[PDB]
């Protein structure tokens, strides 16, 4: 998964998030055009088995001819009373794409975290299956500690936990971040 | 680093340092947010070929400051025609092979948000990236991680080792990254239109592709794929301010109800200024994604069931209210007082 936020000049905007699925998708490259192919049927529930989150069967999300597979992208525009623009964010990875577009959110709008920071700051992850919060490695261990005294069985993710573009509209004009996580930097005028 | 990143005009925030320009340009050729847009994600879809491309699907929120109405574009993979519900038993089978394959919506929906708010032309948007694909550019930090993570599916398949290893071991950060084909691919694309990928002359290949890799997509499936325009996208109440997100499929509902929770109970910079408040508040936080994941799993795809009434309950504010109501403050609980429902 991709995501990347833009807001033109006339102060219009686009939010999207955009995958494959999982890191190289199906493993499927086609030798001749190079496309390669996501694994998206893998976002759909089995009625047979519980998948590897644990999720049992969900029929809401079974398979069918021409449906469409759950998806856990969140691409959001935040327009202000005014009508003007005042965020564009949205995430990627794995399936910590909510909790993380979650997160930017509070941490900017708040916490009062500038952009950057919003982006940059430790996050945290709880989807009720698996029953596990995971917490990345440089999170505030107070949060960890708090979390524990209160019953949580944390973890620690080996990686990161999603990567978050946004672009938030100060009276400076557009502020924008792109996730040092993954390595890439915003670019304007 | 010459750049703090606030811009008075315009911005682009994207996963490579080269797609954010790429947009950027977009931008100063007089493009719209949406041909910027385009633009950048096709030098994503290079960039980061691991994480999205023409492969796979997407979703966009677009929000037009002459209509001040916002809109999103549906443009995921769905199920081709032949697919049914036992058609896995293990992960490993969605995950892997032809079989695991979506009918891919890119194109279409890039299309269709291009026809819609498009002032480039279309190849216009092509053109970087094809550049791009053909010089070649190094491996960044993320697709780097990706090859490592990924290096023994990699280097054990010889079409995925062609563009991806050097000297059959995966390219490491820094090295030289060309995708030929891709730029072949892009520039079909340009030259032709959305058409060559769906009903064209690319869309034998794609089938054949997925077939021989024991996928069941077929031509049918590529020519009836249609995009979709969402003309009233989801909306929650923050303070004064109002987000868009995507319904379902997407997790629209379930980033509301996360966030309708928590905003009753009024965050702020005090929220974390003791760890004593920063415990609560980061507490209260996961005890909300516990509620609103809860009922995710009544979600799908509108067109197949009815969650009308799921929707609504998920962004609304009674509801929200409702499950506030049951976070403990001195504690979590078991999957079960969350509700999880699957009727
Ligand atoms: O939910 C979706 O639309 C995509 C997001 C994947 B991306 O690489 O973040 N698939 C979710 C997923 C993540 N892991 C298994 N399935
Ligand atoms: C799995 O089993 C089901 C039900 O018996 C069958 O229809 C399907 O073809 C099998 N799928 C795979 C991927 O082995
Ligand atoms: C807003 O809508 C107009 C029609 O009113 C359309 O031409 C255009 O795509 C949208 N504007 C922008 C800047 O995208
Ligand atoms: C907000 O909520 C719902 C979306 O389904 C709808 O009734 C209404 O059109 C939405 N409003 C806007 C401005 O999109
Ligand atoms: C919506 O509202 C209430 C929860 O307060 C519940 O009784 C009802 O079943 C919900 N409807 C659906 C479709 O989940
Ligand atoms: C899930 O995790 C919570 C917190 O760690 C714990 O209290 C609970 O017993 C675990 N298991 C279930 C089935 O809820
Ligand atoms: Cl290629």
């Amino acid at each position: 998964t991709a995501h990347l936020s833009v807001v033109a000049e006339d102060g219009s905007a686009v939010s999207a998030t955009s995958t494959i699925n999982l890191y190289f998708g199906s493993k499927v490259r086609s030798p001749v055009s190079g496309i390669l192919f996501n694994n998206e049927m893998d976002d759909f529930s089995s009625p047979s088995i519980t998948n590897e989150f644990g999720v049992p069967p969900s029929p809401a999300n079974f398979i069918q001819p021409g449906k469409q597979p759950l998806s856990s992208m969140c691409p959001t525009i935040m327009v202000g009373q005014d009508g003007q623009v005042r965020m564009v964010v949205g995430a990627a990875g794995g399936t910590q794409i909510t909790t993380a577009t979650a997160l930017a959110i509070i941490y900017n709008l708040w916490f009062g975290y500038d952009v950057k920071r919003a982006v940059e700051e430790p996050r945290l992850h709880n989807q009720l299956l698996p029953n596990v919060t995971t917490v990345e490695r440089n999170i505030d261990q107070a949060v960890t500690a708090a979390l524990e005294t209160r019953h949580h069985h944390t973890q620690i993710a080996s990686t990161f936990i999603a990567v978050v573009q946004a672009i938030v509209r100060t009276a400076g004009g557009w502020a924008a971040a792109s996730d040092s996580r993954k390595g890439g930097e915003p670019a304007g005028y | 680093e010459p750049d703090n990143h606030v811009y008075t005009r315009a911005a682009v925030a994207a996963d490579a340092k080269q797609c954010s320009k790429i947009g950027r340009d977009a931008l100063r050729d007089g493009g719209s947010a949406v041909d910027a847009a385009i633009a950048a994600l096709l030098c994503v879809g290079l960039m980061n070929a691991h994480s999205m491309g023409i492969g796979g699907g997407l979703f966009l929120t677009i929000y037009n400051s002459t209509t001040r109405k916002a809109e999103v574009i549906n443009a995921r993979e769905v199920a081709p025609r032949l697919a049914f519900a036992t058609m896995f038993n293990s992960s490993e089978q969605s995950q892997k092979g032809g079989l695991s394959v979506a009918v891919p919506g890119e194109i279409r929906g890039y299309e269709l948000a291009h026809q819609r708010h498009g002032r480039l032309p279309w190849a216009r948007l092509f053109q970087p990236s094809i550049q791009l694909a053909r010089q070649g550019f190094p491996v960044g930090k993320g697709l780097a991680a990706a090859l490592e993570n990924k290096r023994t599916v990699i280097e054990q398949q010889p079409v995925l080792c062609e563009v991806f290893c050097r000297d059959r071991k995966v390219l490491r950060e820094g090295e030289r990254l060309t995708l030929p084909q891709l730029a072949d691919t892009y520039e079909t694309l340009a030259i032709e239109g959305a058409q060559a990928f769906y009903n064209g002359s690319l869309t034998a290949q794609i089938v054949k592709d997925i077939q021989a890799a024991g996928g069941i997509v077929t031509a049918e499936d590529l020519n009836n794929y249609r995009a979709e325009l969402i003309e009233h996208p989801l909306n929650i109440s923050l303070g004064d301010a109002v987000l868009y997100m995507p319904s379902a499929p997407l997790s629209g509902p379930v980033l509301a109800l996360i966030l309708n929770i928590l905003k009753g109970y009024n965050f702020s910079r005090e929220s974390v200024e003791s760890p004593e408040q920063k415990g609560l508040t980061y507490h209260r936080i996961v005890e909300a994604f516990r509620f609103a994941y809860a009922k995710r799993t009544l979600l799908g795809d509108p067109k197949f069931v009815d969650v009308t009434e799921v929707v609504r309950n998920m962004t609304s504010e009674f509801f929200a209210a409702q499950l506030r109501a049951q976070i403990s403050d001195d504690t979590t609980h078991p999957i079960s007082y969350y509700k999880p429902e699957f009727y």
